[PDB]
């Protein structure tokens, strides 16, 4: 007898519940900044509101 | 009826951003990062034409 899991994923369709498995990084305000949030992506300064 | 006019005409290009084209989906990354490199070649080519 084997405990044979047969594991699968989907992303890619929609938003994702099961995040943050790594560590994030810092905030950087007032410059032309990379960001990368949960399901939203894209390049832009970050000012505050 | 120029200011108007002119007005439209700049809300309606930004409104074809955010439209399919016959392709999977408007937002472009999706498609950078869900396909292979030729299926993504002819997604991305249904949203440049």
């Amino acid at each position: 007898p084997y405990r044979v899991v047969v594991l699968s994923f989907e992303l890619l369709h929609a938003p994702a519940t099961v995040c943050g498995p790594k560590k994030s990084t810092n905030l950087v305000k007032n410059k032309c900044v990379n960001f990368n949030f949960n399901g939203l992506t894209g390049t832009g300064v970050l000012t505050e509101s | 009826d120029v200011v108007n006019q002119n007005a439209q005409a700049l809300n309606t290009l930004v409104k074809q951003l955010s439209s399919n084209f016959g392709a999977i989906s408007s937002v472009l990354n999706d498609i950078l990062s869900r396909l292979d490199k030729v299926e993504a070649e002819v997604q991305i080519d249904r949203l440049i034409t």
